[PDB]
């Protein structure tokens, strides 16, 4: 199974500079340009946390 | 940038060079975009604003070109259906898509979905103006999904120093304008000074594809499937071609070979990508002379793109191992429009450049010690 399709998993969402939000498993070491604003928490939690914020794809800048 | 830009250094560059060529209906550079200008003029009247969703529902022919270019100058983005499909199929689309108009022809009317504003092609010159930012299109690709790409990305790819399509070159026009392909058949040649040949109506087959090369025509994409049957039942028809190119499903090295061994000159170029990264992300390109061998690579991520091949630690893996393949840099679509939790799972943080995002396959790949790719099957 692929990590970001692990429905036993402990998951982070990371922002972006331009506002865009990413999955990401806990285990992993977070990237350089992305912030940690929820979790660690479940996956499906991830998800509704992204569909409730995430309201528009467009990168903010 | 955006494909308009690009096109517009041409149509300054050579205003009276050939641009689409329709049956007996020919287009010039300067005529497309004075064309396409008035079009953009009745769609801005007919109250279409920047990034507004226009659904598209033409058959292949220069108006189906005159109109994509005419919904970019208005400042909004095409929603591409294919004639062909179901009722029920278009009007999710328009819907999902949150299109409130549909450009047809007289021929198409009837498929526009009820309660949506048709407007007939075939009935003054203002514009908006592309931007990179905003949507270009959005392209549906088992629940259907719209996958949003911006004007940027289709730039870029359009754009690619790579594709090496020239001012005498002709480029056949026959994939489905709903499909990726089609940014290759239309725009890469139109912004690069080429021009598009539409093909006559149903599939292009060995002996029209024979016909379209007589008539001038220098490069042609087909389908893995039409590429494999023409490969191996009539592989002398692509002599004269300069460059054949093709991908999607399956193309085994066998069928390469016969080309080659039918055609010594002839480019043979692969193209592997999703939908998701804007046509292709990476390629494998046969010279002339050279012999393939027993295994046909997905190849090289194009000039501005990047591949990692990764564990399931996310680990990048040495030559050799087979891993989880994901596409980064430039082309990524904006993600999958209305569906942002969907578009956070597989548009996620890149670990290898600050702040950018990697598009997940789904796909395996393993890497060559040179840094080619080569498929390893979907991971499902």
């Amino acid at each position: 199974t692929n990590p970001f399709d692990n429905e036993d998993g402990s998951f982070l969402v990371l922002v972006n500079g331009e506002g865009q939000h990413s999955l990401w498993p806990a285990f992993a070491e977070v990237p350089d340009g992305w912030t940690g604003v929820h979790g660690p928490a479940s996956r499906q939690d991830c998800l509704g946390y992204v569909e409730q914020n995430w309201t528009d794809l467009r990168p903010k800048s | 940038s955006t494909v308009p830009e690009l096109l517009a250094r041409q149509v300054t560059r050579a205003p009276d060079a050939v641009a689409v060529v329709d049956r007996d209906r020919v287009l010039t550079y300067r005529e497309l975009d004075e064309l396409a200008g008035r079009l953009s003029g009745r769609l801005i009247g007919r109250g279409v604003r920047r990034g507004d969703r226009v659904a598209v529902l033409l058959d292949r022919s220069a108006d189906l070109v005159v109109t994509l270019l005419a919904i970019w100058k208005a400042g909004a983005a095409y929603v591409p259906v294919d004639a062909g499909y179901p009722a029920p199929r278009v009007a999710f689309m328009v819907a999902d898509s949150g299109a409130s108009r549909m450009v047809c022809s007289a021929a198409t009317r009837d498929g526009v979905p009820e309660g949506i504003e048709a407007i007939v092609v075939t009935d003054e010159a203002s514009a908006a103006g592309a931007r990179p930012g905003d949507l270009a299109y959005v392209m549906y690709t088992g629940i259907p999904k719209g996958v949003a790409v911006p004007h940027r990305s289709v730039a870029e790819l359009a754009g690619n120093p790579g594709w090496a399509v020239e001012p005498g070159d002709a480029v056949l026009m026959h994939a489905p304008y709903a499909f990726d392909a089609s940014l290759f058949e239309i725009w890469v040649p139109l912004v690069s000074g080429g021009r598009v040949v539409i093909a006559e109506p149903g599939p292009v087959d060995a002996r029209r594809l024979r016909e379209a090369i007589s008539s001038g025509v220098t490069r042609a994409h087909l389908t893995a499937g039409s590429f494999r049957a023409v490969a191996e039942e009539s592989p002398e028809s692509f002599a004269g071609l300069r460059e054949v190119l093709t991908g999607g499903d399956v193309v085994p090295a066998h069928a390469v070979a016969r080309v080659r061994s039918a055609c010594p000159r002839v480019r043979i170029r692969h193209l592997y990508g999703p939908t998701e990264t804007t046509l292709c992300a990476t390629w494998h390109l046969l010279e002339p002379g050279d012999e393939i061998g027993p295994v046909l690579p997905i190849g090289r991520p194009l000039p501005g793109r990047r591949a990692q091949v990764l564990d399931a630690s996310l680990r990048a893996v040495a030559p050799g191992v087979i891993g989880d393949l994901y596409l980064s840099g430039a082309g990524l679509a904006d993600g999958y429009l209305r569906r942002a939790g969907l578009t956070a799972e597989r548009f996620v943080a890149d670990p290898s450049a600050p702040g950018a995002r990697m598009y997940r396959t789904g796909d395996l790949a393993q890497w060559t010690a040179d840094g080619a790719l080569l498929f390893a099957g979907r991971a499902d």
